[PDB]
């Protein structure tokens, strides 16, 4: 690595000698079997390869890239090798107790048997000996300073290979840039580990507090490139975007409420600020392209990490602050789908959790019987930390509900998303207030992330900050599914348990938004039953109500409201009868039916 | 605004026209279920009747309903967490699929899909070992659904 | 549970415990209902559980054979000579003859109790018996099959009822009939059971061929004879067999652990744990080798045992 | 009031009782319409077995409501 | 009427009959919980087999009497 | 007997059938163009379903009647 | 075309795949990347097992899709 | 028909065979006799192999003939 940090000088002056065009040839010296890439395929690759057709020798580009690769392959192999031997030291006292614990009485082959774990407590006492001493030399602040030097100058040197004019370091690149072949020639084409060993290494690295990060003035400079990164162009491969944001966590997260290390530097560039809060608020939509929700480490971690940044952002920082309101008061068809994407989770997210935690109280109960097996207890591992996940996803999520409702209340107001926000809301209330958490007792819930009267808290100012908007109410009073004033009673006397969770006015607040909330919900009741009535035919096949705005379906010549089949159209344009290709320009509207429903109604008032 | 009003009228066609071997309905909660289902006579379930656990999603219409197994069936398409290999639900669940149509489903479940090896032991024992199929079927059968 | 190492050390309990039954078994009335209680039957059993899973399982399982009493006896000098290991042999076959007729005198009156006590407890043998196919394998599963020891020791045990009938006088040849495998097997497993010079095809058709069943302890009990003597010790000692070999195996790596260079700081001392327990294995191994060579070199079982095989092929 | 009682055969049966009966009512009223053993006897509502100990008005039974028979029994 | 029969493993087991039940009907009354083949049906009661074609009326069986379930016929 | 069939874009062909014949060799004048594999003959009538291994008589498929097929995603 | 798939441990390892690969000839290719022998090898896709011999055309794995390279219990 | 086969410790255990039985079918019929998984079943008759899926009749395997169960190494 000491020959990079020439043409790595602080000064920047030896960019031109790397050339960033080493990878338009094959290979020559190092391996590209299995050398998975950015943003391209082989066959891409191998007709680029050709594409040029046509080679200046020159072993300062050959050792920069073979610094990466020993990079990765090299101490990031160790890093990854002890960073296991971590949780590997804990797989060995598993393992070793499975050799232990049972009857060593037989002659010959448990005296065979005690040999063989001799050699894995060799094995034990070498990777404790590891903990011991690769940490030691990762505490050495002037190797791990040398190597994010390195980590620093490669980026500065990559960067610039984006840029079109490679302007950088001597001056800027204009972002964003702007599918497939709309990534910029040549940065697709390179190796992939050279982004994922530095971020490993990052990743790792940070669990120490003599870390290389820790008040370094170098650092930063590949925040940028992380910044560039989320053009979405840039690369292909999400789960390594996911390490980039699981990164940019960390280095974001707040022991004495210290700001995190990269806050000035997130707070004081030009090139990060001006595009990040649109980076990963696009980002934060894609990942659930990334399959469906069957295990851990799912796009619910990348999730975590993506909300937990903000969490703080729109504390500490304001200008994002201000950026954010701009942006939701002018493109706000892009927030309303970040919002929605968000209020989505939470539908199964405590649920989920309370699943969890009840399977994790089964496992335990099925073993301890006093009256595979560690295969169980893996799975009991497995569904405590998927439901820790949860419940944590649940707080932060809600948490970053209130700080948006408080300053920009008028973005949860959109009528697409108002009536599934109050039904959410509502949902959850019901979830929590109800029996389902009160007998679930938790073993040290602090241990599990289910802290719950403390996300009771949230919930509640929730309902605060918008309890001053009539539709918010009038869709809160129109959830007939999980409505009832009760909620709200048995919520005043769980936070009266532990005082002081809730003010008085708090308490004086919620009840005043109860209360405002039952009048229009029996409003309606009288609406619905004085001057409406059950006749046949004016009811929505698909949801047995009367239409306002009734229209004909042009496959099955049926009528239908326009929200009915707005909603079945937008999970697939096909006709819920006879699956004809449908789209809402071949609709057609029902006027008759219309004023005749109009004529109805005042036939219902005449009654009354 | 419109998720709980189908499900009354779902369940009333019940009174106003009972099923055959099933039957329906909720304890309190509206969108928490208890099915009804009896083993047909002409497969090895035959002495078997099931208890039924379903929740329905945020949307009844709009999306398929989740449906969990309470007592233990020993066949292909059905694992210990009672997921059902039902192609409707998942592929072509239409909105106007009636919760009466997708117990009519469930009673089609008898005729095993052997492309869709739920327990993959059991489907190899169905594509060749019928009879011990059918043995421990019934074993099951007696064990639990009484 | 408390007893657990229920060995033939303690000389202060088992025979208490044997003098417990010793009481019981005299009066006839309650032999003739012993047979017909909780526990006696096992259940579908494990084959390694009828040890401890029902009633006669805790007592009649004491023999010399067991690991700790030869590692508690030949363990001490494991390079002991002939003479020295003869003591212990001498000293402990005296035990085992005491302990041998003191519970045949239990199984006496128990087949003495009543009608169905002997059915009950032939039956009670035969399972166990049937039970134990895979003894005979080249490698069986020792940890899922009844102790040799227990095995063998039901085996002269239920020997004893052969010699009045195998009297050497020779008179009660026609009381044990040559006929008693034209029905069907009753008690005694057939699967698997090859044939002297007939296949199953005929088998299963002579059975019919006759088509007829007069009940008798005797006959049952000389076939069961021999089947205990081949399931068991027969299985025994072929399981020894390969001990001689097991202990040349053993001391094949004693010197070769120790011809590297032990120089370590606490990788030694795990190493110098590795033989601790090595060097005791050896010793053990070399206790079972010397151990169950003996009780064979026991000239009056092995004399009980070839009068049996004499009488028998008589 | 009356309801409606299924067995296994898909038999149906109007039987006419009051919400205050039990359940083990109810299955004497079933023997003594068919002859059928109470002990065989399982009755289904909604996917629930009843309990002779209890009676209609604890499990919501209507007027006109089905119940299914299920007659556990072993020729063997 | 049920009898009890056991087999070479001891699986002990009941099985309801009539004094008019066929050895063929008893045997097919097996298969249903342990799966034997019924044209390999062996018998044994008092030490005889049981003449298939014939009925239990024939032999002087009584109330819980006692059968053992041989039927190997295992020509491998 | 001319029998039209339409994938779920849009897209037709034109295909001969005989009353008495069965829905497998219908579909085996549907893999005579594109080479559709049985595995996702699939057939929707009116809401209904149609199993592959029946007959026309079975189908009512009645002159120039069309069906509709949709690509299989069959797994679970 | 290429795919992905993660271990428990989070790494992502690409790998070229081919629509007529059946799932133990991609499961060849898993080995050489990861040095797992097959018999270890284990799937899931969606929730769903796969089959063995099944191809990849099988499971209608589009391009840029997802697997998940669980294990059994098995290995240690 | 009954055939014979031998260890290498000189015992002899039978089993009866069928002419149509494959190998693996004959193979089937040693785990029960000795507890040997297939996973090591080895067959050597007249020095030459045995192919695995080959029938009996493939090797003019007649009454009373000799196999030599060896092993190869695996095991231990």
């Amino acid at each position: 690595v000491r020959f990079s940090q020439p043409f790595l000088d602080i000064s920047y002056k030896k960019i031109d000698k790397i050339d960033a065009n080493y990878f338009n040839n094959p290979s020559l010296f190092i391996d590209l079997s299995g050398e998975t890439r950015l943003n391209s395929d082989f066959k891409e690759a191998d007709a680029f390869y050709d594409k040029n057709r046509k080679s200046k020798p020159n072993f300062i580009s050959d050792c920069f890239f073979l610094t990466l690769t020993y990079l990765h392959y090299g101490l990031g192999g160790t890093l990854s090798f002890e960073e296991k031997m971590g949780s590997e030291i804990k797989a060995l006292k598993e393992e070793i107790e499975k050799v232990k614990k049972i009857a060593a009485n037989h002659d010959v082959f448990a005296r065979f048997i005690t040999a063989q774990l001799s050699k894995m407590e060799k094995a034990l006492k070498t990777t404790e000996s590891l903990r011991f001493a690769l940490q030691g030399f990762f505490a050495h602040r002037s190797l791990q300073l040398e190597v994010f030097d390195f980590i620093c100058g490669a980026s500065t040197f990559l960067i610039r290979v984006v840029d079109p004019e490679h302007e950088f370091p001597f001056k800027q690149i204009k972002l964003p840039l702007i599918l497939r072949a709309h990534a910029p020639v040549p940065f697709k084409y390179y190796p992939e580990f050279v982004v994922e060993g530095p971020v490993n290494y990052s990743l790792y690295i940070s669990k120490y507090q003599t870390s290389p990060i820790f008040r370094n003035p170098r650092l930063g400079s590949f925040v940028e490139f992380t910044t560039m990164v989320l053009c979405p162009e840039l690369v292909s491969n999400p789960h390594l975007k996911g390490k980039l944001v699981q990164l940019l966590s960390v280095g974001a997260m707040p022991t004495d409420n210290s700001p995190g290390f990269m806050m000035d530097i997130f707070e004081h560039d030009e090139l990060v600020n001006k595009n990040l809060l649109y980076a990963l608020l696009d980002f934060y939509v894609i990942v659930e392209k990334t399959g469906s929700s069957s295990q851990f480490y799912d796009k619910f971690n990348s999730r975590y990490s993506i909300s937990i940044i903000l969490e703080e952002l729109y504390y500490k920082i304001p200008s994002y602050k201000n950026q954010l309101i701009w942006q939701s008061q002018n493109n706000a068809d892009f927030f309303v789908r970040f919002v929605a994407r968000m209020l989505n989770d939470l539908t199964f997210l405590l649920d989920e959790g309370l699943s969890n935690l009840a399977e994790v109280h089964n496992i335990q109960n099925e073993l301890d019987n006093r009256a595979e097996d560690k295969e169980l207890q893996t799975r009991l591992a497995s569904a405590s930390r998927q439901a820790k996940s949860s419940c944590g996803l649940a707080d932060k999520s809600m948490k970053l509900f209130e700080i948006y409702s408080k300053d920009i209340p008028a973005a949860f107001v959109t009528p697409e998303i108002v009536y599934r926000l109050a039904s959410m809301l509502n949902y959850n209330l019901e979830s929590l207030v109800g029996p389902k958490c009160g007998e679930l007792k938790v073993k040290d819930p602090q241990s599990y992330s289910f802290n719950p009267k403390d996300l009771l808290k949230a919930l509640t100012t929730v309902y605060i900050n918008l309890s001053e908007q009539s539709e918010f109410i009038s869709a809160v009073a129109k959830d007939e599914r999980s409505f009832n004033r009760n909620l709200f009673v048995r919520a005043v006397d769980i936070l009266g348990r532990k005082t002081g969770l809730a003010s008085p006015e708090f308490i004086e607040k919620l009840l005043n938004f109860a209360n405002k909330a039952e009048e229009q919900r029996k409003a309606d009741e009288e609406e619905d039953l004085e001057y409406g009535d059950v006749p046949d035919e004016f009811l929505d096949p698909l949801m047995y109500t009367i239409m306002k705005d009734p229209v004909i379906l042009p496959a099955s010549k049926m009528n239908i409201d326009r929200s009915t089949i707005k909603a079945h159209l937008l999970s697939d344009s096909t006709d819920p009868f006879n699956r004809m290709p449908l789209k809402l320009e071949d609709v057609t509207p029902n006027e008759e039916l219309r004023q005749k429903i109009l004529c109805f109604k005042k036939q219902k008032k005449e009654e009354a | 605004m419109s998720s709980s009003k189908r499900i009354a009228k779902e369940l009333s066609d019940l009174e106003r026209d009972p099923p055959t071997s099933s039957s329906a309905g909720p304890g309190d909660d509206l969108y928490h279920w208890q099915a009804s289902i009896m083993g047909p006579a002409d497969s090895p379930y035959a002495g078997g009747v099931f208890f039924l656990s379903i929740h329905f999603p945020t949307d009844y219409p709009f999306k398929p309903p989740k449906i969990s197994f309470t007592t233990k069936i020993y066949h292909p398409n059905i694992n210990a967490n009672g997921n059902i290999c039902l192609d409707i639900l998942k592929d072509q669940w239409s909105p106007a699929l009636t919760l009466s149509k997708v117990l009519l489903s469930i009673s089609s479940l008898t005729d095993a899909n052997p492309d869709d090896p739920l327990v993959p032991e059991i489907a190899h024992i169905y594509k060749t070992d019928r009879p011990k199929y059918e043995a421990t079927a019934r074993e099951w059968t007696k064990k639990y659904a009484v | 549970k408390h007893v657990s190492h229920f060995d033939l050390n303690e000389s202060v309990i088992y025979n208490n415990v044997l003098t417990i039954f010793e009481l019981f078994v005299t009066f006839k009335p309650i032999a003739e209902i012993f047979t017909k209680i909780d526990g006696f039957f096992a259940d579908s059993c494990k084959p390694q559980d009828f040890e401890r899973k029902t009633i006669l399982g805790p007592i009649l399982s004491l023999s010399p054979i067991e690991a700790a009493v030869a590692i508690r006896n030949y363990g001490d000098n494991l390079l002991r000579s002939k003479q020295q290991t003869a003591m212990i042999h001498e000293s402990l076959q005296a035990e085992h003859k005491v302990v041998i007729d003191r519970l045949f005198f239990i199984v006496d009156k128990l087949v003495r109790g009543s009608l169905n006590s002997r059915t009950d407890m032939i039956s009670y043998f035969a399972h166990i018996a049937n039970k134990n196919h895979l003894r005979r394998a080249d490698h069986p599963p020792f940890k899922e099959l009844s102790s040799n020891g227990f095995m063998s020791n039901i085996t002269l045990l239920l020997v004893r009822f052969s010699q009045p009938f195998l009297d050497i006088s020779y008179k009660k040849i026609d009381k044990i009939d040559a006929n008693y495998f034209n029905n069907p097997s009753l008690f005694i497993d057939l699967s698997g059971e090859t044939r002297l010079n007939s296949d199953f095809k005929e088998a299963d058709a002579f059975y019919d061929k006759n088509r007829k069943s007069k009940p008798n302890f005797i006959s049952d009990c000389f076939f069961l004879t021999l089947t205990y003597l081949h399931y068991g010790l027969g299985g025994t000692l072929s399981f020894e067999e390969k001990m001689g070999s097991e202990i040349k195996a053993l001391k094949e790596e004693i010197e070769k652990v120790k011809k590297i260079a032990a120089n370590h700081d606490v990788f030694a001392r795990f190493i110098t744990a590795q033989l601790s327990k090595m060097e005791k294995a050896l010793k053990t191994t070399e206790s079972l080798r010397f151990a169950l060579q003996g009780f064979f070199a026991h000239r009056s079982l092995q004399l009980e045992v070839f009068d049996f095989i004499c009488g028998a092929s008589t | 009031m009356q309801i409606f009682v299924k067995t296994l055969t898909g038999k149906t049966i109007t039987l006419e009782v009051e919400p205050s009966d039990t359940i083990e009512n109810v299955k004497a009223k079933i023997q003594d319409k068919e002859g059928i053993p109470p002990d065989q006897q399982r009755l289904i509502f909604a996917g629930k077995q009843l309990e002779d100990g209890r009676t209609l008005s604890d499990y919501n039974i209507q007027k006109e409501s089905t119940l299914h028979l299920v007659l556990r029994l072993r020729g063997g």
